[PDB]
RNA sequence: UUCGGGUCUUGUAAUUGGAAUGAGUACAAUGUAAAUACCUUAACGAGGAACAACUGGAGGGCAAGUCUGGUGCCAGCAGCCG
RNA sequence: ACCCACUCGGCACCUUACGAGAAAUCAAAGUCUUUGGGUUCUGGGGGGAGUAUGGUCGCAAGGCUGAAACUUAAAGGAAUUGACGGAAGGGCACCACCAGGAGUGGAGCCUGCGGCUUAAUUUGACCAACACGGGGAAACUCACCAGGUCCAGACACAAUAAGGAUUGACAGAUUGAGAGCUCUUUCUUGAUUUUGUGGGUGGUGGUGCAUGGCCGUUCUUAGUUGGUGGAGUGAUUUGUCUGCUUAAUUGCGAUAACGAACGAGACCUUAACCUACUAAAUAGGGUUGCUGGCACUUGCCGGUUGACUCUUCUUAGAGGGACUAUCGGUUUCAAGCCGAUGGAAGUUUGAGGCAAUAACAGGUCUGUGAUGCCCUUAGACGUUCUGGGCCGCACGCGCGCUACACUGACGGAGCCAGCGAGUACAACCUUGGCCGAGAGGUCUGGGUAAUCUUGUGAAACUCCGUCGUGCUGGGGAUAGAGCAUUGUAAUUAUUGCUCUUCAACGAGGAAUUCCUAGUAAGCGCAAGUCAUCAGCUUGCGUUGAUUACGUCCCUGCCCUUUGUACACACC
RNA sequence: CUCUAACUAUAAAAAUCUCUCUUCUC
């Protein structure tokens, strides 16, 4: 939320982040945050909205 | 923290305005409150607790869609409460209007003296009740203190009142913290609805805030 | 394919004679013992047994009525058991 | 899914092979004479130089040094 | 000016000191028909003050652990749900 | 007999909550925590059980009265959202059908599974597994099997130890090895090492039921969502709908709903059309040269990197173009549908690319130096080498290929494309000239590419002949022999070529698959696999149709209504 | 501000289903 926060605060129209994993459960789940407006069709989704995906090390 | 609060409503104007003072003004002549600020600036001091954070499920063609169900009780602890009830995706947004809510619904209540009367009001006026679902709350007053004499939840309540001493009787499923607190709510707020030999004599009908003070609403 | 697990120290083999309701199976174990065989955990209704099905059961010491039936072999390990002989060979068991 | 079993060899074992250390092995190669001249028990290898000694097995002296490209015969 | 004196206090450390005291023993005397015992009191009687506080529980109801090792629908736990 | 008004009594009814209820609902089920008009009967969780017993009534059937032992954590009421219905309404889909076409299933073979077999025949998938893991594996690949090597065990500490911690080896035994792997002997080497402890790495080892990422599917359908506001005590609901329209939650609208967000659409790529622009020896054309031939009239078909000029085609940039444009019907006359005309184009213009919320215990640890945990970590499940296997064969199944011939096979002759690709620190695409009958060989020359292969002179197809209904000149499987190519290596035939034997096969049962226009189907070519190998896939083009232009009958999908004792949801 | 008219007409058969349910706190 921090991040999202952050993102909506530089002026952008729009952010959404997922989280999938092992959230504190042994059973696997996905969180999903997000604020404003996101498209997904027609290359207005490579015109305006850019993505980045991560993996992240845990004990 | 940051707040603007433009008023939308003609309340709110004359609130932000500083033209109404004290908060029985709006209740005295029951004016529609809708914007939960004008209740901030009003009691500065409303403290809350959540009551309860409920898991509820809708059943669809794919797995159980869930939200929180969040009952959260405002007031100072000086004869104002709210109940907001609210449901939401998140937690913390449920919770957060669920404050929300409880701050747009407060109400006045009438405390009163067990015996007679030595210092300010200890308890309630009368006997009161309120019924939600099927529950049924019922409360008496009680000598001086004597405690709250109530389920925890309908003891947060009265102490969220301010009232000290009560008894209190529950018929019905009180499992369902919900309709408990609605009907100790209904019946709290019940207690400014009793007619009582000291309150018959008739009044002058001062004339609303609103009609006094209507020019600095209308936001030209 | 899959090692056959042998008995040890208690546990012994034997074969359904018929298999009863509830989860209840009548076994010959083969020390002339017509015993009572109750299925059981690992073995509810994740592997299937039936009549005349080459099966190992463990002992009760405190009761020997009744007997718990643990692993079953598949008819073929049945036959590895068989030419090993650890069991009576007295017994004809084909399809 | 796998199902493996502890393997069982058909050999008895191979071993390292553990370099036969020598105790005062340097004096075997060379020969005080009486305190003055020395001389060298084993053959000077011509590849290399001078001081790196011939090994003698059977009827041929072998190299350590260009050890592959010198076994004369004796 | 980073500090920082700790300027003012409150805990944690097998460090470290001096006190006080019984629970026990016991001259007596009181007590009692006679004795115990209690009240009083000589002389002893605390350092790990070993003079050592247990009984249940730690998912919820219900205060308190999603620490470590063991067993893996066994052994068992569980008033109920588990 | 009606009509109007009123009243008493009765079966009833509509609206509403301002009252009551857990609600469905009730004008009584109201006047009940602000609890008392009179009065009778009945119930105290479910089951056992309205059973036994004892009375009593009855001809009998059976009626009335009527427990316990024991067992159980629920049984039950109303309603909400889903799912389901051999329930209803309205719409859709050649992964449905109708009308059809081509088929598969019958035969050979090729490939992929199962089973069997084996030392191993490595493994994961069982609509949404099965020519799938780019899975066309001779070595490698590799993961399996019989064996043989090595540490590529960092680092810390201890330990030996510089009068040797150690390393390596000629030659022989040993080995498959020209392996100092192990031994015989000896020689070489210098603090990197060696043997113990901790620890660390490596692992196509296990767990996709611990995970990420990705993809597939639900679902190619049109469906989702929250903010104020309304109704519910509530789970939830309205907004998201009575209609009509649309491919569409697409719109016209009506409205306790108002404004919005994602999806659809829009959007990009591609295919058209551009005698309008910019231009071009890496594309074409004209005129004229310099020539060849034939005609003889000045003309025809050619060659030339000689000149001048142009951009119609070929290219690729900026742009234009179609928005259902005009007209006629039909439509609460609105959304829109149908037809004709003009057009290049009037199915969203065709074809696609992205493609929402929620979910599956769908697949993948075997793509990853993505990875938690577990296992192993020295004769190793690490790594490498040799050889074998992944291809075996009493048997079933799934993609396909070649065929059963006359609309044909075989000879000649005609001669037509579009996607590609192509060599450097390596050796690719190959023209052309000589050889060979062919595969192929050799000598040269282009091409790091609109330049050269290449106009990829491809097959089907066309013309003229041979064959003549004969399992025949169809079919080309199974074999024998030989010649070559790639390869360290070709046997268990890599593949190509030459001669021969030429098998089953007579249009294929039940059943079942795909598809509505440059589509199906026939035909091949290129690219990815590639040192050599496709019967595979991804693309491209040639010839090019029959039959629809509809429906909910089978299989399903979307919305609404209804019922449910279902929610691990009709498996 | 005056008004009661049009219509039909489908019932063949179809039984059963072994797991397993997992935390919401700013
Ligand atoms: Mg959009
Ligand atoms: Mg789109
Ligand atoms: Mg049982
Ligand atoms: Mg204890
Ligand atoms: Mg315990
Ligand atoms: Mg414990
Ligand atoms: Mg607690
Ligand atoms: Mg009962
Ligand atoms: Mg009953
Ligand atoms: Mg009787
Ligand atoms: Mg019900
Ligand atoms: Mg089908
Ligand atoms: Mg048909
Ligand atoms: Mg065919
Ligand atoms: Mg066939
Ligand atoms: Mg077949
Ligand atoms: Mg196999
Ligand atoms: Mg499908
Ligand atoms: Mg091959
Ligand atoms: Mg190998
Ligand atoms: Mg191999
Ligand atoms: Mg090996
Ligand atoms: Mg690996
Ligand atoms: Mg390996
Ligand atoms: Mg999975
Ligand atoms: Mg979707
Ligand atoms: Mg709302
Ligand atoms: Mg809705
Ligand atoms: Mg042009
Ligand atoms: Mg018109
Ligand atoms: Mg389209
Ligand atoms: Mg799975
Ligand atoms: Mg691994
Ligand atoms: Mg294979
Ligand atoms: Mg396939
Ligand atoms: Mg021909
Ligand atoms: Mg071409
Ligand atoms: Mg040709
Ligand atoms: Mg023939
Ligand atoms: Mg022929
Ligand atoms: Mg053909
Ligand atoms: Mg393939
Ligand atoms: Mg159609
Ligand atoms: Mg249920
Ligand atoms: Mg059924
Ligand atoms: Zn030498």
């Amino acid at each position: 939320y921090g991040v999202v926060r952050y993102v909506m605060e530089s002026g952008a129209k729009g952010c959404e982040v997922v989280i999938s994993g092992k959230l504190r459960a042994a059973r696997a789940k996905s969180m999903k945050f997000a604020d404003g407006f996101l498209i997904h069709s027609g290359q207005p989704v490579n015109d305006f909205i850019e993505t980045a995906t991560r993996h992240v090390l845990l004990r | 923290e940051e707040k603007g609060w433009v008023p939308v409503t003609k309340l709110g104007r004359l609130v932000k305005a500083g033209k109404i003072s004290s908060i029985e003004e709006i209740f005295l002549h029951s004016l529609p409150v809708k914007e939960f600020q004008i209740i901030d600036q009003l009691l500065p001091n409303l403290k809350d607790e959540v009551m309860n954070i409920k898991p509820v499920q809708k059943q669809t063609r794919a797995g159980q869609r869930t939200r929180f169900k969040a009952v959260v009780v405002v007031g100072d602890s000086n004869g104002h409460v709210g109940l907001g009830i609210k449901t939401a995706k998140e937690v913390a947004g449920a919770i957060r209007a669920g404050i929300i809510i409880a701050k747009l619904s407060v109400i006045p209540i009438r405390r009163g003296y067990w015996g007679t009367n030595l210092g300010q009001p200890h308890s309630l006026a009368t006997k009161t009740s309120g019924k939600c679902g099927s529950v049924s709350v019922r409360l008496i007053p009680a000598p001086r203190g004597s405690g709250i004499v109530a389920s925890p939840a309908v003891k947060k309540l009265m102490q969220l009142a301010g009232v000290e001493d009560v008894y209190t009787s529950s018929t019905g499923s009180t499992r369902t913290l919900e309709n408990t607190l609605k009907a100790a709510f209904v019946a709290i707020g019940n207690t400014y609805g009793f007619l009582t030999p000291n309150l018959w004599e008739v009044q002058a009908l001062t004339p609303s805030p609103m009609d006094v003070y209507a020019d600095y609403a209308t936001a030209s | 394919k899959r090692e056959l697990i042998y008995k040890e120290e208690g546990q012994e083999y034997a074969q359904i004679t018929k298999m009863l309701g509830n989860g209840r199976v009548e076994a010959s174990c083969f020390d002339g013992n017509k015993r009572m065989a109750h299925i059981r955990g690992k073995l509810r209704k994740k592997v299937w047994m039936g009549q005349g099905d080459i099966i190992l059961v463990s002992l009760r010491d405190f009761q020997d009525d009744q007997c718990d039936v643990v692993h079953k072999y598949n008819l073929d390990e049945a036959r590895t058991l068989k030419n090993q002989g650890e069991l009576p060979e007295n017994a004809k068991i084909n399809e | 899914g796998k199902k493996r079993k502890k393997k069982v060899y058909t050999t008895p074992k191979k071993i390292r092979h553990k370099h036969k250390k020598v105790k005062l092995a340097v004096l075997n190669y060379y020969k005080v004479d009486d305190e003055g001249k020395v001389a060298k028990l084993r053959k000077e290898c011509p590849n290399c130089g001078p001081g790196i000694f011939l090994a003698n097995h059977g009827d041929r002296f072998y190299c350590g040094k260009c050890h592959s490209t010198f076994a004369t015969q004796k």
